[PDB]
C-alpha cells in the first residue's frame, strides 16, 4: 500500500535534477535500465527502477555491476521495491535501506 | 581442474578442459572468490574447495 | 421427536450453525407464512433477556451465544461498555409488521 | 435397376456440368457458384454411399465405386482451388493498386508475380474448358493448386510490416486480425466484401449503406437493421484509397448523429414542459430518429427542465415548479408504459424500453430533489447528477451537446452505437458514474472491484455508451504482455476509445508493472489536452509509446474491472493503482433492476413481480442445498427477467393466434387485462433453474415457488414432434427412449432441458459424474434438430486440458508478433468467415473435460453479454447466433463464481442413466451390430436371447454390481468399467462360439450347448469384471455371492472358489488348474526375461488379457512393482499374432509429446477422404502403446492429468487434434495398455472416472510363498542340473531363498526408505545370478553353492541399505536362514564372512580372497595411473568391495549403476577405473552454464551413435549435478527402460542414424534394409553395449522425488548406498 | 431428518435439514479419517497418500 517513488519524483523536482524512471518487469525494462545506468554513471543523471522485486535473478546481476562502477559524484541509483523476502541480501547489504 | 584429473601421457601431462585437451603447467593455481558469506553451495563444490 | 414444530421452540446458538444467515431468513420465513405476509414486509426486533428459558411467542426465536462487543445490555437497553466482550444470555428475534 | 438409373443420372450430371464463371475486372475468369457444386458433390457422395447398403450393389459396384473416386478427386481439387482464389484475390488487389510496396517489398512482389503468372494460366485453362470433368483431368492440378495455396500463405504471412504500416494509417485497423486487413485493403474496389468487417472497427456500424453503383456511401446500418442517412454522402469515387474515404465515413457519420441530434432536441423541446402528450406524435417522434438520439433528447430535455425550475426557484421562498416537471416525466411514462402494454414493432419496443428506463431513473431524480427543498441550481445534489446542456449557437455541430456531473465535464463522442442494452440507472450505477468521471475529470483510470456477477464491466460500458464513446473489452490473461498492452493501448489511443480490460489482474504482476508506464504517459498526454495553454491549432498531443510517437485523442480512457477475492490473482503493484481511481461495487440493487426491467417489458404488477422474485432468488441461495454447479446471483435473475419478456411476448401471440381461429374480437387492452403475468415469471424460472438441480431439491424449489407464488402451476409445454424425432434417434442409435416415468423418462426429460437451455443460452454446461448419458443426450439433440429443422448440426468437440493452453487459444510470437492460432480460435474463426457455408449450420462447440478457471475464464467475454473472443493481438471474434458453446464435464470443483454464473445449467444425476438403459443398448447393439466385421449375427442373436433374463432389472448382474460396490477394490469402483468389462468378455464368448463352428464345420453348436456355455461365462465374466481388480479375498466374497444368488450351475467343490475355474466351449466348469502343469525348465533359459513358469494366476490373468486385448479395448495391469504385470502382459501378447508392442515409460513430468514421437516413429498420418487417418507403418499389424507409469505423470493444481486426458480423448473419440494445422486425426489399428502401481503408492495419483470408464484394471498381486516356492523351484530344478551332485538340493535353496526374501519384504519397507522395494524381480536376479556363477563349473560342494547363494543374497539385499543395522541384520540372517535350510554343512568354508567374487584372478567368476584382490587391484590401478587418470587413491576394504559390484554390474546387459554416495568418495573414479578394466569408453557430458537441453540431445544423440551404430561399449557417467532440467530426467528415463529414445533422432539425424545403422549391421554380418529392422537391431544394441551410471548424494526429500520424477533410476538400475566412508 | 410432505413446506424444517446432512457428511468423514490414524498409529494398516 505505500510507495516511494513518487518521494523519489519530488526529489528530482525540487532539486532540479533530471531522472529516469523504468518499471523492470518487462525485458525492454531491462534493456532500458541497464542503458540508462550506463547513461547517468558518465554524467551525474539520476535513475530510478521501480518494483525492483519481481525481477530478483536481475538484482544479483545489477549488484555485480554496480560494485565494479565508478560513477559520478552526483550519480544516484534508486531501487523502489516492496518489502519481499525475494529481495537478494547481497543488494541489501550493498545499497542503504529506507522503510516506508 | 578442481578434482586434478590430469592425464600423463608421451611425456604430456592433459587437463581437459571441456571438449579440448590442455598442456597443464604445473605453475597454475586457481582462487575462488566471492562477497556474500550467505551464499550456499553445493556438496560437491564443498568437496573440491578449501 | 415431536414434529418440525419442535423445531421452532428449541434455543439456537448461531455460531455453531453453519450458515446463520439460513436461519435468519428461515425464521423470517417462517414468520411471514404465518401471516401470510411478505419477507420485505417483516423488521427484526431484538430483546435480551436476563436468563434464558422464558416465554417464546409465536413469531419469536430463541438464540444463544451472541456476544456484544463494546456495549452492555440491561433491560434491552444499550450502554457504552469498556469491556471487550459482554455475553448475551438470551435473544429474543421477533419479526413482527414493518411499520416504516 | 434403380442403382443403375442412379448412376446414370450422375453420369449426364458431370458430363455437362460446368464450373461458373465470371468476368474479374478483365484480368480474368474466376469460380463463383461454391455451394451449389459442393452440394451436388456431396449429395452423390451420400448417394453412392447409400447404394452400398443395397442388395443389388454388386452388380454396378466397380462403376459406382469408379465414380466415388471421382467425386473424391473434385471434393480434393476444389476444396483447395476456392481458398488459393479467394486469397489470391485479395492479394492480388495489394499487389496491383499500391504502387509503394513493389519498392518497400520487391523479393515478395516478385514471387507474387510468379504465382499469379500461374494462377493466370491456370485460369486461362479453366477459361478452355469450363466443364468440370476436364478441369479434374488438367494434369497435376490436385498439385498445382496445393502449391498455390502455400506459396499464398507465404506472401500472405510475409506481409505483416506493410499491414502495421496500413494500420497506422487508419487506427481502428488496430482492433483487426491480419487476415481481415488484408481482405479489406485487397478488396477495396468490390466493397461488399467490406460489410462483415465494419463490426470490428465500429461500437454500432455492423454494414454501410451503398447506393446503385456501389461508389457512394449514403449511410451506416446496425445489426438490428437502424439506419442512418448521411446528411452529405461519401463519395468513393473522388477518395479512391480506402482508409482515407472510411476516415471520411467515420467523420461523416459524427457530424450526421451531431445534426441529427440537433433536430431531435428541437422537436423534443415542445414534448417537454408540455402538460398533454398525445400518444401518435410521440411514437412518430420515437420512431423519426435513432434509439441513441431518442435517450439523448430525453436525457437533454429533462435537463433544460430541471434547470430553467431550478433558476425560477432562485428566491428560496419561492413556488417550486420542480413539480411540474415531475408531472411531465410522468404523462411521458404513462404514455410510453400504456405503449409497451400493447404489441410493438421489435425496434420501437426496445427504443420504448430505453426510453422507460431513463424517465424512470429522472422520476427518481426529481422525487429525490422535491423531497430535499432544491432550489439552487448550484446546489451539489443537481450537480452529483448527470446533466446534458445543448446551445445550438454552438458554430461546431459536435460541440453543442456537452455532459456535465459534478465538475467534470465531457463532449458526447457521436459514436454509432446502434440499438444496446442499456442498464437500470440503480444507485450503485449512479455511484459508480460519478466516481469513474470524477476518474476521467482528473485523467485517472477507472477500477470497479468486487465479486462477479455485479455489474462492473457493464456499468463500465454503460457509462462510455452515456458518452457517445467507443467501449472496447478486453478479457485479460497472462499472455497480455507488455508488448501487447503497448499495441492495444496505440490503437485506442489513436482511435480515441475507451479500453475495458476485464481480470485485468489475471496478467503476470511483472507485467502489470511494465504497463504502468504506459498508463502514466499516456495518463499525461491526456493533460496536456486539458491544459488551457494548449491550443488546437497547434502540434497534436502524443506519448511515447513502444519507442514511437503516437497521437493521443482526448476522448480515449482506460478502465479496469477485477475481483481481488479471487485466490491467485496477481496483486497490482502500488504505482500502478495510484493511477487508477477505485470503487467497490459488492451488492447491485437486484429490486429496483428488477422492477424496471418488468415495467418497462410490459407487466402491469410489475412491482409485485420484483418483490417476489427477488426474495425468491434468495430463499433459493439459501434454503436450496449447497452445489457447486449453483447460481442465483444477477445473471441469473437477469436472465430469468429476459426469459419473462420474451415469454410474456410469445403467450401475447399465441393468445391472439387462437382469436384468429374463434371469432375476430383481438383487443390488447383485454389481453394485457387478463394475462397471467406470475404464470410467465414461474415458466421463466422453471425452465432456466430446474435443470440444474439435484432430485432432492425440485420439491424444494417448488415449494418455495408455491410460499412465494401461492396457487400458480407450472406445466411444461408437450413438444410432441420433437419427441418423436428423438425417438425415432434413439431408434437408430440402439439407446432407450420414454416417457415420464418409463425407462429412460428422465433422460429424455433431461435432454427436454438442454434444449430449452440451448434456446436461452449461448454458453451452457451439463454436468454430471462419469456416465450419466451427457454426452448421448447432447448427441441425440443435436440429429433430432437436424432432422426436425432442416438445419444441418456439426459439432466440434475439444478436450481443453488435453492440450496447452496456447495451442488451446494460441500464441503471439515475441520477436515477430505474429499470432498462432489455437483450437478453439481456429474452429470459431473458422465457423465465423463461412467460407463453406458453417454460418448456415447449427454449430456446437463441446468442451469435453476438465475446466479449470486457467483455461475457462479466456471464454469470460464470450459467455456474457458481449459475445465476443478477445485475443492479445487485440483481435475481436464475435460469436455467430447458430453457435452454442457447451461444456461436458463430470465436476466443477475448481471452477470459479463467474463461469458458472455465465452458463446454463442442464444436472445429469447416476439415476438419470439406469442400468437397465445400459443393458437394453448393449443387448440392441448385440443383436443388430455382427461382431466379425450372418452367422455371426446369428449367435451373437441366440447369446443375447440366452442371457436376456440375467440383464433385467434386480437380476444377476445388477445384484453382483450392488455387492461389488461395497467390496474393495485396487482402484475406485464405477458401474461403466465393469460393464464395458463384461460387455468386451461377453463378445469375446460370441467369437469364441463363432470359432468353435469354425473348427466344426460339420456340427456346429446346438442351442443347448450354446445355453450351458454363456450362462458359464456370464459368471466367469461378471467375477472377472467386477473383482478383477481386486484382491483374492474380494474374489472369493463375490463369488460366493454369487452363488448364493444365482441360479447358473456352479462347480461343486467345497473350498475352491469360482474364479479358480474356466468355462470350457462345452459348456462346462473346468478348473484354472488343469491348464498348470509342472514343466521342467531346459538348462540355458533358467530365469530368463522370457521364461514364465505357469500358476493359477498366470494362467487366469493371461485369459482375462487375452480376451480384453484381442478386442482392442484399453486395459490396465495395476500391482505392487514386481508383481509379473509386464511379463504376463508379455506372455498374452505373445497368443495375438499381429500385435506389435511398444514401450513408453512415463515419469511425473510425462506430457502427451511423447506418444506423439512414439506415434512420429512407428505410425503415419495419410489424407482420406474423411479426414486424417494415424495408422502404424506395418499394414495388417495393430499397435499397443504399454504405458508402464500410467498414474506417474504430475496432477496439475486442479486435478488433472493432461497425457491421461489426451488418452481419453484417443479412446473415446477414436482421434485427437494435430496441433500444426488444428486438424482432427483419427487413430486406426492402435490400442492402449497401461501398467501401474497403486494410486495409495507415494507419487503416485488416482486416475481419472471418466478414463476408468473405458479401462478394464486387472490386480497383479506378488506370487504368494506358494506360487514363488513353486515358480523359483522350478528354476532352481533346471539350475541345477548343471552339477548332478547338488541336484537333491533342489527343494531346501528355493525355500532358502523364499524364506529370506519374505523376511527382507517384511523387515525393509518404503517407509523406512523410498527405494526399499523387494519383488519376485530379486527372486529372478538371484536365481540368474546363482546360475551364472555355475555354468562353467564341472562341479561344487555344497558349500560353495551356500556361498554363491549368500553372496548374491549380499549383492541383491544389503547393497541397497543405508543404516548399517540394516546390513547387519541382512549379514546375521542370510547365515540364519543359510543354516536353518542347509545343516550338516562347514559353517566356515560357506559363511566366511568377507563373501567376494570375481574374474580378475581366473577365467571364471569364483571366490577370490581379499589379499590377493588386493594386490591385483594396486597393479591395476598403477597401469590406470598411467594411462586414463594419474589421480592416486587410498585403498580399503570397501573401495574393493565397490569395484566387485561395478564390475558385476558392467558384465549385464542394461547394466544401469545407481550410486548413491556423499561426494568425493571415489564413485566417479572408480566407475570409471572399472570402466577401464572392462574395456568401457567413459562418456561424462560436459556441463558449462550455457548447456541447455539441445546440448544434452547431441550428446545423447553421439553415445548412442557411438554404442548403437559402432557397437562401442560406452560407460555413459553421469552426476545429478549434471540434470540441469528435467527434460534431461525425461530422455534418461527412457533411455534407460528401453535403451531408445522416440523422438532423439528426426530429421537428417534421423537419416543419418539410418545409414550409420546400415554400414554397422553389414559389418555384422547381418541382412538388414528396412528401416523399421535396422532400428530394432540398433535400439538392441544400445541396450548391450551402453551403461549408464547415475551419481548422486544422499537426500531423503531427493530420493523421494526422484523416485516419481525418474522411476526407471529405480527399477532399472541397481543401487549402491556407498554413503559416505565408515 | 425425515422428509415429509408438510415438513417440505417448512422453511425452518428445510434450513435444519441442510444443517443435519452436512454435519453428518462432516462428522462421517472425520470419524473415519480419526479412525484410521489410530488404525495406523497401532500399526495394523499401511500408510497411504491421503
Ligand atoms: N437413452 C439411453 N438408453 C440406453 N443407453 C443409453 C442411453 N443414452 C446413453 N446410453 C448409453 O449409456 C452410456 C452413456 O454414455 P454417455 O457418453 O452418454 O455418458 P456421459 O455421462 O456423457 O459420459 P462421460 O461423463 O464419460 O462424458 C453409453 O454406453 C451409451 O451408449
Ligand atoms: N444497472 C443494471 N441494470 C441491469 N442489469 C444490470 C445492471 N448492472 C449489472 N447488470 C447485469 O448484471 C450482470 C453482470 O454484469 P457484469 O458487468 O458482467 O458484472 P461483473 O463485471 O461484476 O461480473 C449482467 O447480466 C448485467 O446486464
Ligand atoms: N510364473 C512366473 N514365471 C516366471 N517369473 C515369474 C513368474 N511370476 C512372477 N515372476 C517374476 O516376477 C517378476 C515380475 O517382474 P515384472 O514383469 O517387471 O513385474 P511388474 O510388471 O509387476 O513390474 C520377475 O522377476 C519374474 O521373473
Ligand atoms: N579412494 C580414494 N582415494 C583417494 N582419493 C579419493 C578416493 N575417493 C575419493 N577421493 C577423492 O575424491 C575426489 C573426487 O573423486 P570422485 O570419483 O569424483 O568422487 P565422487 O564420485 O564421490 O564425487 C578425488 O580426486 C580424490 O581427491
Ligand atoms: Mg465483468
Ligand atoms: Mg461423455
Amino acid at each position: 500500500g505505500y510507495d516511494a517513488s513518487g518521494h523519489v519524483e519530488d526529489l528530482a523536482a525540487e532539486q532540479n535534477t533530471q531522472i529516469t524512471s523504468i518499471a523492470i518487469g518487462s525485458a525492454e525494462g531491462f534493456n532500458q535500465a541497464d542503458k540508462a545506468i550506463n547513461t547517468a554513471v558518465k554524467s551525474g543523471r539520476w535513475v530510478m527502477l521501480k518494483n525492483v522485486h519481481l525481477a530478483p535473478g536481475w538484482l544479483m546481476q545489477l549488484e555485480k555491476k554496480l560494485h565494479s562502477l565508478q560513477p559520478h559524484a552526483c550519480f544516484r541509483l534508486f531501487l523502489t521495491m516492496e518489502i519481499n523476502p525475494k529481495v537478494p541480501v547481497n543488494l541489501l547489504r550493498a545499497g542503504r535501506i529506507f522503510v516506508f | 581442474v578442481l578434482n586434478r584429473e590430469v592425464r600423463r601421457t608421451g611425456g604430456r601431462v592433459l587437463i581437459t578442459l571441456g571438449d579440448q585437451d590442455i598442456d597443464l603447467s604445473p605453475s597454475f593455481v586457481i582462487f575462488l572468490s566471492t562477497r556474500d558469506p550467505t551464499v550456499e553451495f553445493p556438496p560437491d563444490l564443498c568437496s573440491r574447495v578449501t | 421427536s415431536g414434529g418440525a414444530k419442535e423445531l421452532k421452540n428449541i434455543h439456537v446458538c448461531l455460531g455453531g450453525l453453519f450458515v446463520p444467515e439460513a436461519y435468519i431468513t428461515a425464521t423470517r420465513q417462517y414468520v411471514a407464512q404465518a401471516n401470510s405476509w411478505s419477507l420485505e414486509e417483516l423488521c427484526l426486533e431484538v430483546n435480551v433477556t436476563t436468563s434464558q428459558g422464558a416465554t417464546l411467542d409465536a413469531c419469536s426465536f430463541g438464540v444463544t451465544g451472541l456476544k456484544l462487543q463494546g456495549a452492555t445490555c440491561n433491560n434491552n437497553k444499550l450502554s457504552l461498555s469498556n469491556a471487550i466482550s459482554t455475553a448475551l444470555p438470551l435473544t429474543q428475534l421477533r419479526w413482527v409488521k414493518q411499520t416504516n | 435397376m434403380a442403382l443403375e438409373e442412379f448412376l446414370k443420372q450422375i453420369r449426364e450430371v458431370w458430363n455437362t456440368y460446368e464450373l461458373d464463371l465470371v468476368n474479374y475486372q478483365n484480368k480474368c475468369r474466376l469460380i463463383r457458384g461454391w455451394d451449389d457444386l459442393f452440394n451436388k458433390v456431396k449429395e452423390h457422395i451420400n448417394s453412392v454411399s447409400a447404394m452400398k447398403l443395397s442388395p443389388y450393389y454388386k452388380v454396378f459396384e466397380e462403376d459406382a465405386l469408379s465414380w466415388e473416386d471421382k467425386l473424391n478427386r473434385i471434393m480434393a481439387l476444389f476444396d483447395v482451388w476456392i481458398d488459393v482464389q479467394r486469397r489470391w484475390v485479395y492479394l492480388e488487389g495489394i499487389f496491383t493498386g499500391s504502387a509503394d510496396i513493389k519498392h518497400l517489398l520487391p523479393v515478395e512482389t516478385q514471387r507474387f508475380q510468379s504465382i499469379s503468372t500461374e494462377f493466370l494460366a491456370l485460369m486461362k485453362k479453366v477459361s478452355k474448358s469450363p466443364l468440370v470433368m476436364d478441369v479434374l483431368n488438367i494434369q497435376g492440378v490436385q498439385r498445382s493448386l496445393e502449391r498455390l495455396a502455400d506459396l499464398l500463405g507465404k506472401i500472405q504471412k510475409a506481409l505483416g510490416e506493410y499491414l502495421e504500416r496500413e494500420r497506422s494509417s487508419f487506427p481502428r485497423f488496430y482492433f483487426v486480425g491480419d487476415e481481415d486487413l488484408l481482405e479489406i485493403i485487397g478488396n477495396s474496389k468490390n466493397v461488399a466484401k467490406l460489410q462483415k468487417h465494419f463490426k470490428k472497427m465500429f461500437a454500432g456500424v455492423s454494414s454501410i449503406i451503398l447506393n446503385e453503383d456501389n461508389s457512394v456511401v449514403l449511410g451506416i446500418s446496425s445489426r438490428e437493421g437502424e439506419e442512418v442517412m448521411f446528411k452529405t454522402p461519401v463519395s468513393i469515387t473522388e477518395h479512391p484509397k480506402i482508409n482515407e474515404w472510411l476516415t471520411l465515413v467515420e467523420k461523416e457519420m459524427r457530424v450526421t448523429l451531431a445534426k441529427l441530434l440537433a433536430e431531435s432536441v428541437t422537436e423534443v423541446e415542445i414534448f417537454g414542459k408540455a402538460t398533454s402528450i398525445d400518444p401518435n406524435t410521440y411514437i412518430t417522434w420515437i420512431d423519426k430518429y435513432q434509439a441513441q438520439l431518442v435517450v439523448l433528447s430525453a436525457q437533454i430535455a429533462w435537463s433544460e427542465n430541471v434547470e430553467t425550475a431550478l433558476s425560477s426557484m432562485g428566491g428560496g421562498g419561492d413556488a417550486a415548479p420542480l413539480h411540474s416537471v415531475l408531472s411531465n416525466v410522468e404523462v411521458t411514462l404513462n404514455v410510453l408504459a400504456d405503449s409497451v402494454l400493447m404489441e410493438q414493432p421489435p425496434l420501437r419496443r426496445r427504443k420504448l424500453e430505453h426510453l422507460i428506463t431513463e424517465l424512470v431513473h429522472q422520476r427518481d431524480v426529481t422525487r429525490s430533489l422535491i423531497k430535499s427543498k432544491i432550489d439552487n441550481a448550484k446546489s451539489f445534489e443537481w450537480l452529483s447528477q448527470m446533466r446534458f446542456y445543448f446551445d445550438p449557437k454552438q458554430t461546431d455541430v459536435l460541440q453543442q451537446l456537452s455532459i456535465q456531473m459534478a465538475n467534470a465535464k465531457f463532449n458526447y463522442g457521436f459514436e454509432y452505437l446502434g440499438v444496446q442494452d442499456k442498464l437500470v440507472q440503480t444507485p450503485l450505477t449512479d455511484r459508480c458514474y460519478l466516481t469513474m468521471t470524477q476518474a476521467l475529470e482528473a485523467r485517472l483510470g477507472g477500477s470497479p472491484f468486487g465479486p462477479a456477477g455485479t455489474g462492473k464491466t457493464e456499468s463500465v460500458k454503460a457509462l462510455g455508451h452515456q458518452l457517445g464513446r467507443f467501449v472496447l473489452v478486453f478479457n485479460c490473461d497472462e499472455t497480455f504482455d507488455f508488448q501487447a498492452m503497448g499495441r492495444i493501448f496505440v490503437g485506442l489511443c489513436q482511435v480515441g476509445a475507451w479500453g475495458c480490460f476485464d481480470e485485468f489482474n489475471r496478467l503476470e504482476e511483472r507485467m502489470l508493472s511494465a504497463v504502468s508506464q504506459q498508463v502514466q504517459c499516456i495518463q499525461e498526454a491526456l493533460r496536456e489536452h486539458s491544459n488551457p495553454n494548449y491550443d488546437k491549432t497547434s502540434a497534436p498531443i502524443t506519448c511515447e509509446l513502444l519507442n514511437k510517437q503516437v497521437k493521443v485523442s482526448p476522448d480515449m480512457a482506460i478502465f479496469i474491472t477485477m475481483n481481488p477475492g479471487y485466490a491467485g490473482r496477481s496483486n497490482l503493484p502500488d504505482n500502478l493503482k495510484k493511477l487508477f481511481r477505485s470503487l467497490a461495487m459488492t451488492k447491485p440493487d437486484r429490486q429496483l433492476i428488477a422492477q424496471v426491467m418488468l415495467y418497462s417489458q410490459g407487466f402491469r404488477t410489475a412491482e409485485v413481480l420484483a418483490n417476489k422474485i427477488v426474495p425468491f432468488f434468495k430463499l433459493c441461495d439459501e434454503q436450496l442445498s449447497s452445489q457447486s454447479h449453483y447460481d442465483f446471483g444477477l445473471r441469473a435473475l437477469k436472465s430469468v427477467l429476459v426469459s419473462a419478456g420474451n415469454v410474456k411476448r410469445e403467450r401475447i401471440q399465441k393468445i391472439k393466434r387462437e382469436k384468429e381461429e374463434r371469432g375476430e374480437a383481438v383487443d390488447e387492452g383485454e389481453i394485457a387485462e387478463n394475462l397471467p403475468e406470475q404464470e410467465i415469471l414461474i415458466q421463466s424460472v422453471c425452465e432456466t433453474m430446474v435443470p440444474k438441480l439435484v432430485a432432492e431439491d425440485i420439491p424444494l424449489l417448488f415449494s418455495l415457488l408455491s410460499d412465494v407464488f401461492p396457487g400458480v402451476q407450472y406445466h411444461r409445454g408437450e413438444m410432441t414432434a420433437l419427441r418423436e424425432e428423438l425417438k425415432k434417434v434413439c431408434q437408430e442409435m440402439y439407446l432407450t427412449y420414454g416417457d415420464g416415468e418409463e425407462v429412460g423418462g428422465m433422460w429424455v426429460e433431461k435432454v427436454l432441458q438442454l434444449y430449452q437451455i440451448t434456446q436461452i443460452n449461448h454458453g451452457l454446461m451439463m454436468v454430471g459424474p462419469s456416465g450419466s448419458g451427457k454426452s448421448m443426450a447432447w448427441r441425440v439433440l443435436l440429429k433430432a434438430l437436424e432432422r426436425l429443422e432442416g438445419v444441418e448440426g456439426v459439432a466440434h468437440i475439444i478436450d481443453p486440458k488435453a492440450i496447452s493452453k496456447d495451442h488451446l487459444y494460441g500464441t503471439l510470437d515475441p520477436n515477430t508478433r505474429e499470432w498462432t492460432d489455437g483450437l478453439f480460435t481456429h474452429v470459431l474463426r473458422k465457423i465465423i468467415d463461412s467460407v463453406r457455408g458453417e454460418l448456415q449450420k447449427r454449430q456446437w462447440i463441446v468442451f469435453d473435460g476438465d475446466v479449470d478457471p486457467e483455461w475457462v475464464e479466456n471464454l469470460n467475454s464470450v459467455l456474457d453479454d458481449n459475445k465476443l473472443l478477445t485475443l492479445p493481438n487485440g483481435e475481436r471474434l464475435s460469436l455467430p447466433p447458430n453457435v452454442r458453446i457447451m461444456f461436458e464435464v463430470q465436476d466443477l470443483k475448481y471452477a470459479t463464481l463467474a463461469t458458472v454464473s455465465r452458463c446454463g445449467m442442464v444436472w445429469f444425476s447416476e439415476d438419470v442413466l439406469s442400468t437397465d438403459m445400459i443393458f437394453n443398448n448393449f443387448l440392441a447393439r448385440l443383436r443388430s451390430i455382427p461382431l466379425d466385421e450372418s452367422p455371426m449375427l446369428q449367435i451373437q442373436r441366440d447369446a443375447a436371447t440366452i442371457m436376456q433374463p440375467y440383464f433385467t432389472s434386480n437380476g444377476l448382474v445388477t445384484k453382483a454390481l450392488e455387492h461389488a460396490f461395497q467390496l474393495e477394490h485396487i482402484m475406485d469402483l464405477t458401474r461403466l468399467r465393469c460393464l464395458g468389462s463384461l460387455f468386451s468378455m461377453l463378445h469375446q464368448a460370441c467369437r469364441n462360439v463363432a470359432q468353435y463352428n469354425a473348427n466344426h464345420p460339420d456340427f456346429p453348436m446346438q442351442i443347448e450347448q450354446l445355453e450351458r456355455y454363456i450362462q458359464r461365462y456370464l459368471v466367469y465374466a461378471i467375477l472377472w469384471s467386477l473383482s478383477g481388480d481386486s484382491r483374492l479375498k474380494m474374489r472369493a466374497e463375490l463369488g460366493e455371492y454369487i452363488r448364493r444368488i444365482t441360479t447358473v450351475p456352479l462347480p461343486t467343490a467345497p473350498n475352491i472358489p469360482i474364479i479358480d475355474y474356466e468355462v470350457s466351449i462345452s459348456g462346462e466348469w473346468s478348473p484354472w488348474q488343469a491348464k498348470v502343469p509342472q514343466i521342467e525348465v531346459e538348462t540355458h533359459k533358467v530365469a530368463a526375461p522370457d521364461v514364465v513358469v505357469p500358476t493359477l494366476d498366470t494362467v487366469r490373468h493371461e485369459a482375462l488379457l487375452y480376451t480384453w486385448l484381442a478386442e482392442h479395448k484399453p486395459l490396465v495391469l495395476c500391482g505392487p512393482p514386481g508383481s509379473g504385470k509386464t511379463m504376463t502382459l508379455f506372455s498374452a501378447l505373445r497368443a495375438l499374432p499381429d500385435m506389435e508392442v511398444v514401450g513408453l515409460n512415463f515419469s511425473s513430468a510425462t506430457t502427451p509429446e511423447l506418444l506423439l514421437k512414439t506415434f512420429d516413429h512407428y505410425c503415419e498420418y495419410r489424407r482420406t477422404p474423411n479426414g486424417v487417418v494415424l495408422a502404424p507403418v506395418q499394414l495388417g499389424k495393430w499397435l499397443v502403446l504399454f504405458c508402464d507409469e500410467i498414474n506417474l505423470p504430475d496432477m496439475d493444481k486442479y486435478g488433472t492429468q493432461r497425457v491421461i486426458s489426451f488418452i481419453r480423448q484417443m479412446v473415446e473419440h477414436g482421434g485427437f487434434y494435430r496441433t500444426s494445422d488444428q486438424t482432427w486425426v483419427k487413430l486406426e489399428r492402435i490400442q492402449f495398455v497401461g501398467a501401474c502401481n497403486p494410486p495409495t503408492d507415494p507419487g503416485r495419483k488416482p486416475l481419472s472416472h471418466r478414463f476408468l470408464r473405458h479401462v478394464p484394471v486387472v490386480y497383479v498381486d506378488y506370487p504368494g510363498p506358494a506360487s514363488l516356492t513353486q515358480i523359483y523351484g522350478t528354476f532352481n530344478r533346471a539350475m541345477l542340473r548343471l552339477i548332478p551332485s547338488l541336484r537333491t538340493y533342489a527343494e531346501p535353496l528355493t525355500a532358502a531363498m523364499v524364506e529370506f526374501y519374505t523376511m527382507s519384504q517384511e523387515r525393509f519397507t518404503q517407509d523406512t526408505q523410498p527405494h526399499y522395494i523387494y519383488s519376485p524381480r530379486e527372486m529372478t536376479r538371484w536365481v540368474r545370478g546363482i546360475f551364472e556363477a555355475l555354468r562353467p563349473l564341472e562341479t561344487l560342494p555344497v558349500e560353495g553353492l551356500i556361498r554363491i547363494w549368500a553372496h548374491e543374497a549380499l549383492r541383491l539385499f544389503q547393497d541397497r541399505l543405508v543404516e548399517d543395522e540394516e546390513r547387519r541384520w541382512t549379514d546375521e540372517n542370510i547365515d540364519t536362514v543359510a543354516l536353518k535350510h542347509f545343516p550338516n554343512i562347514d559353517r566356515e568354508k560357506a559363511m566366511s564372512r568377507p563373501i567376494l567374487y570375481s574374474n580378475w584372478l581366473s577365467k571364471d567368476y569364483i571366490p577370490v580372497d581379499q589379499e590377493e584382490l588386493r594386490d591385483y587391484v594396486k597393479a591395476r590401478l598403477k597401469v590406470f595411473y598411467e594411462e586414463e587418470l594419474d589421480v592416486p587413491l587410498v585403498l580399503f576394504n570397501e573401495v574393493l568391495d565397490h569395484v566387485l559390484r561395478i564390475d558385476r554390474i558392467f558384465r549385464q546387459p542394461q547394466g544401469h549403476l545407481l550410486l548413491i554416495g556423499v561426494s568425493g568418495a571415489g564413485k566417479t573414479t572408480l566407475s570409471r577405473f572399472v570402466a577401464w578394466m572392462n574395456g568401457l569408453s567413459v562418456y561424462q557430458i560436459k556441463v558449462h552454464r550455457k548447456y541447455t537441453g539441445e546440448d544434452f540431445d547431441e550428446d545423447l544423440r553421439t553415445v548412442l551413435r557411438r554404442s548403437g551404430c559402432k557397437n562401442e561399449k560406452i560407460a555413459f557417467i553421469m552426476d545429478e549435478s549434471n540434470v540441469l532440467d528435467s527434460g534431461f530426467l525425461e530422455r534418461m528415463n527412457t533411455l534407460l527402460a528401453n535403451g531408445e529414445v522416440p523422438g532423439l533422432f528426426e530429421g537428417d539425424e534421423y537419416a543419418t542414424l539410418m545409414t550409420q545403422c546400415k554400414e554397422g549391421a553389414q559389418k555384422e554380418g547381418l541382412m538388414l534394409d528396412s528401416h523399421e529392422e535396422l532400428y530394432k537391431w540398433f535400439t538392441s544394441q544400445v541396450i548391450r553395449n551402453l551403461h549408464v551410471v547415475f551419481t548422486m548424494n544422499p537426500s531423503s526429500e531427493g530420493l523421494k522425488d526422484r523416485a516419481a520424477t525418474s522411476p526407471a533410476l529405480f527399477n532399472r538400475c541397481v543401487l549402491n548406498w556407498f554413503g559416505d566412508w565408515s | 431428518l425425515k422428509r415429509t410432505v408438510e415438513n417440505i413446506k417448512d422453511p425452518l424444517f428445510r434450513f435444519f435439514e441442510r444443517e443435519v446432512k452436512m454435519g453428518a457428511k462432516l462428522l462421517q468423514d472425520v470419524r473415519q479419517d480419526l479412525a484410521d490414524v489410530v488404525q495406523v498409529c497401532e500399526g495394523k494398516k499401511k500408510q497411504t497418500n491421503y
